[PDB]
């Protein structure tokens, strides 16, 4: 366990390019707070869970009555 | 002046039902609302009975004890249809032990269903028979559900009573304690019903996937496969035809014996919208696509047993003879063996109204197709599988905690087990040659 | 380079459902490639099939190998941006001044680029005239404009394409028809216009207006029925593949310099098996009728009523054979000939029975109303 | 009981995230990413009535760089859609989502066209604010390394093809407001106001 | 008391077809013209080319 | 409806309660104002089962809060998400613990129990019908491990049926946090057994390997590792709330993963975790959640399951998917490993489906296992129990409140024989 390290408080650029860099790199990028906000509140969300893609499927039971054939609606003769 | 009834019970029983009653309503000119314009046969008083002006109300007895899927009923596409006070609901879940629905809970539900009956029975004049769907590889429906065949039986008697049980599979299930649940179910079941159809989950899968060319489908279009089953089933005695069926012409002629009246079904042809156009589907082939193995909607291989009586209810346009070819051609087919006091054993209906299909279904139009409903002692090896797997796991005691502790005796597992191994004894005996 | 896409649907008639494909687009060499975003299987590929450029549009139609489509919506940001420009509006009208000039005006009317999307027959009745032109009660020119309206037909179109609403204007010419000759001899007004009260054919001067104008005349609640009389006359249809050339003007005023008076042009939209019980006089009838059918239902079709003293047969003469490849031999100063090119895609086609002239032009003007 | 609320809610309220979170992003693309909203707006209501249909709307806000999901356009339809009319005022949604504005900035705003009218007579024209504008005071709200020659390629691109097009105070007002989102401290963009115009 | 509805009912249907048989025999008749006037009209111009 | 009932109690057992009921706002649309501002309809039809609702409109939430020292209470209130709590139920004592049973369970907590299980019985008695009670607590904490047992001993034997939920951060075995860790660890558990219904143990030590190891964050703090845990409770009662194509309730598992009387010790996860990096360049495909979830470093308990057998174990899925995929992936994972699960029960694998995945998240799934794994957490716990109690170490201020050496010696006998009885199934064959 040899981490931190040779890095300090820098924000924005390519860092010092030791050890793990890169994923870190990306959270700065999403937001605030590179590692372990000084005690710019840290999201504890924000970390663990990742991207957010926000919609609520339906219910998926409601899915029965719902259908249409279009081709049933021709004036025919 | 014909009308069934109908009692649904359970989870998978409630979604069955949801399906059977889409393709009933849409086969009917009858709206989602209740109102059927048409634009005129009495066709629609077998299912439904007229409230006076325009609007319907299905006979459905709905039962689950918990509150989830009897709500979504309510707060669907179907919330102006179903009377306000039929769709009975519980207040606790049953938790897949049979012992919690059969002796405690499952005793607080028994007098409202009867009383919802009673007043079916009593608005209907003709009461041909029940028809009744549960699982028994769960808690409600195994418990409550043989609770009110055992009351159903004890209270009007000579009256019919069909059932579509679901059982489980060989391999894939649910449930970890599901085959104890599944014993006590089939022993309440053979003394008091008349008519069975194993459907288990496995087979209509593999049935999908090999028609219709859907890797990954869902319990939603295995419901369809099941209510076009019911539908044609039931149509006979409710569309006109040449020759006609009755409920009532199954116990007199599919049936053997009192004891043995276990029989397993299929559904063909099932085309997609892309296969459906370029192949002939002639009466003669889809005759022969009945009969295979694979296709039936029970895990249980025909060729390893005998047959003994098989009926088969026809639809749309057939001609009466090309019945008669296919049936003829079976006969002569040498892989196929029947029971050797079974002389002439099938029993052929034809109608006229052609199948319909729900709208956004995976089957594509059709004009004919043929509904196997037959009955043959290769069931036997479902039930040693089940009796196999019940001595496994019961050699030691196993989750036997549960039980005791709801009110069940601990002897009564000992005459469940007895009854199965005299029915698979009935079984072996009955398929001897003279 | 670029690629175009479109959405295309179609309505089968052995399959109950309606599928989606592709009909992918390729601008370098003019080729047609269709797949289908269903069922993930390469439906048409890479096969140039000789499509006009101008034809693909949103509401237009195209057949293509026995199968016949129709582009519903688009697809991608590029495709959406390069024609969406082509979807400006503005009403067209003309006065009837030009009444005896109608077939020229709608000649000129092509060549400019712009589309007659739509076009019907009314004369403007006193009652609801005065709702329109509403912006104009104050001025004196209210009431002149008045009875000048309400005096006989008027013709209505509307087009549709890139600046519609001003380089309809351009063309059509400065107001005042007398001062157009002196600084626009070529222009509409120059050609045809008499004086300022009777200034040939109109624009609608601004956008937002030229909703309004058009919500009176083709909206489904409309106040203008199609004035005619069905007496002692017989019907004759510009089939489809003339309205994709560009002749549809020329064969107006063909027939409307040899004495027949016109009463009304109007465009039906009619599908396959609308169009089968038109030509039921035919069905079995000598004229091979299956091929014929299939071709009317390929695009719009503009129908025409014709009078004269002699309704039925004389029109016929001027229309004195089935076939123009007979027509141009012995008769070529004859309607059919000068624009007919095969057996199935003749032309003009007019009533050829006595007795049956008054039915067949009344279900164009009655029936589908 | 006074001391208490019913909270409760009596009026829709605009969703938020889904709003906002539109502004972070529509931050990013740059200065006249604002501009490239509008613009997108009338270019494809090329009708004049005030508005997108249904559909549209996905086609209109689609075409920026938003490919939001179902929800998330689920949410934000019912609230601009008062009573399912069937249109939504485009104007509104402009005003809403940039941000705010303060008196004094338009106040500004006014002033400058007023003396761009000045010099030209009351008459406006893009040649004049082609012609004459500071094309390093875009620097100070964003810094960047694209030389000026090209700076002024961005001005026109942005702007119209021709360079006799008519032009309205209105529309005074809603390009500059256009650009301010863009910029995040109200002093830092008014001295661009006067840095671009030399006032 | 139902038997109103067939008795009434199956009328509906046999008159329709009757009154179907002068629809087409009327449509029949002219039928019959038209093929006379396209042939004598094509068979002159077989002379007359 | 069926409504539960959540006790916590320490500073861990705080600090976990408060992220879990953090997550659960989130998801179900409640706010720090506690006021509404869902989307889609389907988020209030079960609201009634965390939140109740009075005059005035703002959901409340029907925890519990409490501790014997007054710093933590005071700490999660001044927080975000503090004022949702009713400011009745905080219940506080004047002492501290000071990692000492006796201080905690008999003396100062029985001084002070008598609160708590008021509070407990009042809210029991207004909820319309109960489930049963979750609590999340700590064993090698003084104040909590020694007073909640007391607490869930008086709830359990005041309602009989009623089936209790235990969560227990039990000690790990090389990053320790007390010098006496074992004293209250050991005599929790063994107290634990005759009572709690369903324990589901959860390792610090794991937190730390299963952070570094997948999610990848160069400085972990304990809000990071609180909410894990938090979405794990949260995927917990999912069916409960949400519909489904097969609901399933606390009840259902019991039934389906406590075979004998004295084994409900269970093992939990999550899936799937991964680094903010890799987020989109993973698939999310019913096979891929397989292995994750079964990954042995996966699993949240010290003990690394590759070392005992599988005799019960239920996954709970959320969102939409197949069935169908969800029984071949089962009947995969359950063949393929022909030696991992007991040979005398047949299809020892549970499934299950909600149609509502959790908010910003395609599909994920919650593991419960009853995994003779846990052995060895036992194991050494009484190992090293047993050799610092063959020193009488610490013993004087254990023997000053009441306490005899020999009802330790009860304590050490039941964990031992639970571990054997717990072992013997595996040698075991039918
Ligand atoms: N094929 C199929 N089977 C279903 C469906 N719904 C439920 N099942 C069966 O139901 C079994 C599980 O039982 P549950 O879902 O709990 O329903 P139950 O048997 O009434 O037990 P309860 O939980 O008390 O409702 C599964 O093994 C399935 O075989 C369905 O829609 N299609
Ligand atoms: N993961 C995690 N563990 C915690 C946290 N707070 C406390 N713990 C654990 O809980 C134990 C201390 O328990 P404590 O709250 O003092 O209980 P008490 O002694 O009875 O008051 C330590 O061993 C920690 O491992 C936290 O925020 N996160
Ligand atoms: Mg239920």
């Amino acid at each position: 366990t040899t981490l931190e390290s040779y890095n300090k408080q820098l924000q924005k650029g390519q860092g010092t390019l030791i050890g793990n860099w890169w994923e870190e790199r990306e959270l700065r990028d999403v937001t605030g707070i590179g590692r372990s906000a000084h005690n710019s509140v840290n999201d504890t969300n924000e970390r663990t869970m990742g991207k957010k893609f926000n919609h609520i499927p339906n219910t998926t039971n409601s899915e029965y009555g719902k259908g249409f054939n279009k081709a049933d609606q021709l004036p025919r003769t | 002046m014909r009308e069934v009834i109908s009692i649904h019970v359970g989870q998978g029983g409630i979604q069955v039902g949801n399906a059977c009653w889409e393709l009933f309503c849409l086969e009917h000119g009858i709206q989602p609302d209740g109102q059927m314009p048409s634009d005129g046969d009495d066709a629609f008083n077998t299912f439904f009975s007229e409230t006076g002006a325009g609007k319907h109300v299905p006979r459905a007895v709905f039962l689950d004890l918990e509150p989830t899927v009897i709500d979504e009923v309510r707060t669907g596409t179907y919330r102006q249809l179903f009377h306000p006070e039929q769709l009975i609901s519980g207040k606790e879940d049953a938790a897949n032990n049979f012992a919690r629905g059969h002796y405690t809970i499952g005793k607080e539900i028994v007098d409202l269903c009867l009383d919802r009956i009673r007043k079916l029975a009593d608005n209907c004049t003709g009461l041909q028979g029940f028809l009744v769907f549960n699982s028994v590889g769960g808690g409600t429906g195994s418990g409550l559900g043989s609770l009110l065949l055992e009351r159903l039986s004890v209270d009007y008697g000579k009256k019919s009573k069909l059932g579509f049980t679901i059982y489980p599979s060989p391999q894939v299930s649910t449930a970890v304690v599901e085959p104890y649940n599944s014993i006590l179910s089939t022993h309440s079941l053979l003394e008091h019903t008349d008519v069975a159809v194993m459907l288990d989950n496995e087979a209509i899968y593999d049935i999908c996937r090999r028609n219709l060319d859907i890797e990954r489908p869902t319990y939603t279009n295995l419901n369809r496969l099941i209510a076009q089953v019911i539908s044609s089933l039931t149509a006979s005695l409710r569309f006109d035809g040449a020759l006609n069926v009755d409920i009532t012409e199954f116990q007199t002629n599919l049936v053997p014996y009192p004891r043995i009246h276990f029989m397993l079904s299929s559904y063909a042809p099932i085309i997609s919208a892309e296969k459906a156009y370029h192949e002939q589907l002639s009466v003669a082939e889809i005759t022969n696509s009945a009969f295979e193995p694979a296709n039936m909607m029970a895990k249980c291989d025909p060729r390893h047993g005998k047959y003994m009586a098989c009926s088969m209810m026809y639809r749309g346009d057939v001609v009466p003879k090309d019945v008669n070819a296919s049936i003829a051609t079976i006969k002569t087919k040498r892989t196929i063996q029947f029971v050797d006091w079974c002389p002439t054993g099938f029993k052929v209906g034809i109608n006229y109204q052609p199948p319909t299909v729900v709208p956004g279904g995976d089957l594509a139009k059709v004009m004919r197709a043929v509904c196997m409903i037959s009955n043959s002692t290769a069931i036997a090896e479902v039930f040693s599988r089940l009796d196999h797997k019940f001595d496994l796991m019961y050699a030691k005691r196993a989750f036997v905690h549960w039980y005791v502790g709801e009110g069940m005796e601990e002897g009564e597992f000992s005459e469940a087990r007895e009854d199965l191994a005299a029915l698979e004894k009935d079984y072996e005996e009955v398929g001897i040659e003279t | 380079d670029i690629r175009y896409i479109f959405i295309v649907e179609w309505f089968d008639t052995a399959a109950s459902l309606i599928r989606t494909y592709y009909l992918t687009y390729f601008t370098q060499d003019k080729t047609i490639e269709m797949y289908d975003l269903k069922n993930k299987k390469v439906f048409l590929k890479r096969c140039e099939y000789a499509i006009k450029d101008s034809d693909l549009y949103i509401g237009s139609i195209l057949n293509v190998y026995s199968r016949q489509l129709k582009i519903v919506d688009f697809a991608d940001v590029f495709t959406r941006s390069k024609f969406q420009n082509i979807k400006e509006k503005t009403f067209a009208m003309i006065k009837p001044d030009a009444y005896i000039h109608i077939g020229k005006i709608i000649s000129i009317i092509e060549r400019s680029g712009l589309q007659i999307s739509n076009l019907k027959m009314t004369k403007m009745s006193q009652e609801d005239a005065r709702e329109f032109y509403g912006e104009h009660k104050g001025k004196p020119f209210y009431d002149g404009l008045v009875n000048f309206m309400s005096s006989d037909l008027i013709v209505g179109m509307e087009l549709v394409g890139d600046n519609a609403i001003k380089r309809w204007r351009e063309l059509l010419g400065p107001t005042n028809t007398l001062v157009a000759r002196e600084q626009a001899p070529n222009s509409i007004r120059g050609l045809f216009g008499t004086d300022g009260t009777r200034n040939a054919c109109h624009g609608s001067d601004s956008p937002g207006s030229a909703f309004r104008e058009l919500n009176f005349f083709f909206a489904k609640t409309s106040k203008l029925k199609t004035q005619a009389f069905f007496n002692q006359c017989t019907c004759c249809v510009i089939k489809p593949h003339i309205v994709k050339q560009n002749q549809v003007g020329e064969v107006i005023d063909m027939i409307l310099s040899e004495g027949f008076e016109i009463s009304a042009l109007q465009t039906f939209f009619l599908d396959r098996p609308t169009a089968e019980e038109f030509y039921e006089v035919y069905k079995g009838v000598l004229p091979e009728f299956n091929a014929i059918a299939e071709h009317l239902t390929s695009g719009m079709c503009y129908a025409l009523e014709v009078r004269q003293e002699n309704a039925v047969k004389s029109f016929r003469d001027i229309a004195g054979p089935h076939d123009p490849e007979i027509a141009k031999v012995i008769r070529p100063n004859t309607i059919r000939a000068r624009f007919g090119i095969d057996r199935v895609k003749n032309g003009i086609h007019c009533t050829d029975l006595e007795d049956d002239g008054v039915l067949e032009v009344e279900y164009f003007f009655n029936a589908l109303q | 009981n006074p001391n208490v609320n019913p909270v409760f809610k009596l009026a829709r309220e605009v969703p938020s995230p889904i709003i906002n979170k539109l502004n972070a992003d529509l931050k990013k693309q740059g200065p006249f990413a604002f501009r490239s909203l509008s613009k997108a707006c009338q270019k494809a209501d090329t009708f004049l009535n005030g508005s997108l249909s249904h559909d549209e709307f996905k086609w209109v806000i689609k075409e920026i760089g938003f490919s939001l999901t179902k929800t998330e356009f689920d949410n934000l339809f019912k609230f601009f859609d008062k009573n399912y009319e069937g249109k939504v005022i485009y104007s509104v949604f402009i005003d809403l989502v940039r941000g705010q504005q303060s008196e004094i900035i338009t106040q500004s705003l006014s002033q400058g066209y007023d003396a761009l009218a000045s010099n030209n007579g009351g008459k406006v024209t893009v040649e004049s604010i082609v012609q004459r504008y500071n094309p390093l005071a875009i620097q100070i709200i964003y810094p960047t390394r694209k030389i000026a020659q090209d700076l002024q390629r961005e001005f026109v691109a942005e702007w119209g093809g021709n360079l006799q097009q008519q032009v309205n105070k209105n529309a005074f007002v809603e390009f500059f407001s256009d650009v301010r989102a863009f910029c995040d401290s109200e002093s830092k963009f008014h001295q661009y106001f006067s840095n671009a115009f030399g006032l | 008391n139902r038997g109103k509805a067939v008795n009434e009912g199956n009328y509906i249907k046999q008159r329709l077809a009757e009154l179907r048989v002068r629809s087409q025999r009327a449509l029949n008749e002219r039928r019959q013209k038209l093929a006379t006037l396209l042939g004598r009209e094509h068979e002159q111009y077989k002379q007359e080319i | 409806m069926r409504e539960i009932v959540h006790i916590q109690g320490g500073q861990c057992g705080n600090q976990i309660g408060a992220k879990f009921w953090e997550v659960i706002s989130d998801e179900h649309g409640i706010d720090p104002t506690g006021t509404y501002h869902g989307d889609s309809d389907l988020q209030l039809e079960r609201i009634n089962v965390y939140y109740n609702e009075a005059t005035g409109g703002r959901y409340v939430p029907r925890a519990i809060l409490m501790d014997l020292e007054p710093g933590t209470m005071d700490s999660v209130r001044a927080g975000p998400f503090g004022q949702l709590f009713r400011p009745d139920n905080f219940v506080f004592g004047q002492t501290g613990a000071g990692n000492n049973w006796a201080k905690g369970h008999y003396t100062e907590g029985a001084e002070l129990i008598d609160s708590v299980l008021d509070v407990v019985r009042k809210e029991a008695e207004g909820c319309d019908c109960l489930q049963g009670f979750q609590i999340t607590h700590s064993l090698g904490g003084g104040t909590g491990s020694g007073m909640g047992t007391l607490l869930i001993s008086k709830v359990r034997e005041e309602y009989p049926d009623r089936i209790m939920e235990t969560f227990s951060v039990v000690p790990s075995p090389k990053v320790s946090d007390t010098v006496v860790e074992p004293y209250n660890a050991t005599l929790s558990v063994h107290q634990l057994v005759e009572n709690a219904d369903e324990c589901m143990v959860i390792d610090n030590e794991a937190l730390y390997d299963i952070c570094f190891r997948t999610l990848k964050l160069t400085t972990p703090t304990y809000g990071d590792l609180n909410h894990l845990v938090s979405a794990a409770m949260s995927g917990v009662t999912c069916c409960l709330r949400f519909p489904g194509q097969l609901n399933s309730d606390l009840r259902k598992l019991a039934v389906n993963l406590i075979p004998f009387p004295r084994l409900h010790f269970f093992m939990i996860g999550f899936a799937p975790l991964t680094s903010r990096g890799s987020q989109q360049y993973r698939a999310l495909t019913v096979p891929e959640l397989t292995q994750q979830m079964f990954d042995a470093k996966n699993m949240m308990c010290a003990a690394d399951p590759r070392h005992g057998r599988y005799l019960t174990a239920s996954a709970l899925f959320r969102g939409r998917m197949s069935t169908k995929e969800v029984d071949e992936q089962m009947l995969n994972v359950q063949n393929k490993n022909s030696s991992y699960f007991v040979e005398w029960i047949p299809n020892n694998i549970k499934s299950s489906i909600c149609d509502i995945p959790p908010k910003g998240l395609k599909m994920a799934v919650t593991f419960v296992g009853n995994s003779t794994a846990i052995q060895e957490m036992f194991k050494r716990v009484a190992e090293q129990f047993t050799a610092m109690f063959r020193r009488k170490a610490f013993l004087h201020w254990y023997t000053g409140e009441g306490m005899d050496e020999m009802e330790f010696t009860e304590a050490e006998s039941n964990m031992n024989d639970l571990v054997s009885e717990y072992q013997q199934y595996q040698d075991a064959t039918a």
